[PDB]
């Protein structure tokens, strides 16, 4: 998921 | 937290937060191929997408949601988000999208994607109707942040009743800019209303966009991050 | 025009008395036998908006082929709202028909109904968490025919009577109480609705036309008609 | 057409 990653930085 | 900002610092916050305006790589010495147009159009949402999500993270209240929620709105509304942001970009050029700076096009150039001149009408149709109410920026950045709170709260408890208490405060805020304008309750009221029925349509173009994402993937580019985004509306 | 012309309460006692009637349906479920039904009532209760529209304050000053295109455009929407009107005082209940209450395990016999479904039951916990009135919901109602479809395909008139409806909607919030600003918030979380609708339209769309692909029930003409017009 | 009718009456 790399929405989730991007909102988690 | 964003519950104690006032209308002024609203504004500032979400103009603060605006995401800048990339450059699309379109040679002007290749005129059009349908996978070129797409992948030009292509490699620009998904560098806009970046953008949008960071940009998401510093609209008022959207930090204190948990993740799944703030993944979910995002899911919902970022097409919306999108549209309306190239939108409000191609409001000083009739007849035009302003995708880019070096990329603005019109719906015949549109017609070079299957069943994307459509679309594009209704994006033309959308960014007169701002033209024609004038809309200011300082509108345009509390639109679009309520439709990253609105558009996902009605497909999820205690966390609806924080962003309803976040989407009335960007509603105060608006009507606090439009009484600033020396528009009289009536107007208030009336633009408010005329702004809000916008998203409607602006709701319908992402939908119409998302069936038409959904065919020029069985069809064969796309981003990896535009896919994930394109599952979440599944097909 | 004559729509401009009338008072916020005459606006509200026109459109209450052009309120279609509730609708029966006929007669466990099959997938054919529940999109018979369905289809059917839906078929049925389209012949009276139709009817509703011309009573709509400014809809006849439109023309024939505007009017169409405002009806092709909110069809399901205004079916929609309608629905979810009735299901209000049933929560985790959609009522199609007063002998037709139906909870989402039931829309599970028709494939793909159930998401719809869901969203619908959340429309109705949403109007009944605001307490939604009739005379707001008349209100809404007629802004989504005028407002659906006027971005597409005589602008100003319809957008004049869209401000009027405005209007009326605080006049009505005016008269229950409400403060300035509960006015304008209310106002405001009332037309984002109109957005969720509009979704659940499109969505309600693709799964009526896949039906037809699927050629499980025939389907009206005249719901032909309405469903190619989103094509 | 069906809309046209119904319209019309
Ligand atoms: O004409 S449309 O509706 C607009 C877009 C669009 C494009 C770039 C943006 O930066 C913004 C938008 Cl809104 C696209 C589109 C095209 C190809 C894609 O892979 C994705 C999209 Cl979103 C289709
Ligand atoms: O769950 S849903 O989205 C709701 C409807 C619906 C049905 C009847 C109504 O009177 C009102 C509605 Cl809103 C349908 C539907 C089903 C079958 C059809 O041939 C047509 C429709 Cl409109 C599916």
């Amino acid at each position: 998921k790399i929405l989730h990653r991007l909102l988690q930085d | 937290l964003a519950l104690s900002l006032t209308a002024d610092q609203m504004v500032s916050a979400l103009l603060d937060a605006e995401p800048p305006i990339l450059y699309s790589e379109y040679d002007p010495t290749r005129p059009f191929s349908e996978a070129s147009m797409m992948g030009l159009l292509t490699n620009l949402a998904d560098r806009e997408l970046v953008h949008m999500i960071n940009w998401a993270k510093r609209v008022p209240g959207f930090v204190d949601l948990t993740l799944h929620d703030q993944v979910h709105l995002l899911e919902c509304a970022w097409l919306e988000i999108l549209m309306i942001g190239l939108v409000w970009r191609s409001m000083e050029h009739p007849g035009k999208l302003l995708f880019a700076p070096n990329l603005l096009l019109d719906r015949n150039q549109g017609k070079c994607v299957e069943g994307m001149v459509e679309i594009f009408d209704m994006l033309l149709a959308t960014s007169s109707r701002f033209r024609m109410m004038n809309l200011q920026g300082e509108e345009f950045v509390c639109l679009k942040s309520i439709i990253l709170l609105n558009s996902g709260v009605y497909t999820f408890l205690e966390e609806k009743d924080h962003i309803h208490r976040v989407l009335d405060k960007i509603t105060d805020t608006l009507i606090h800019l439009m009484a600033k304008a020396g528009l009289t309750l009536q107007q208030q009221h009336q633009r408010l209303a005329q702004l809000l029925l916008i998203l409607s349509h602006i709701r319908h173009m992402s939908n119409k966009g998302m069936e038409h994402l959904y065919s020029m993937k069985c069809k064969n580019p796309l981003s990896d991050l535009l896919l994930e985004m394109l599952d979440a509306h599944r097909l």
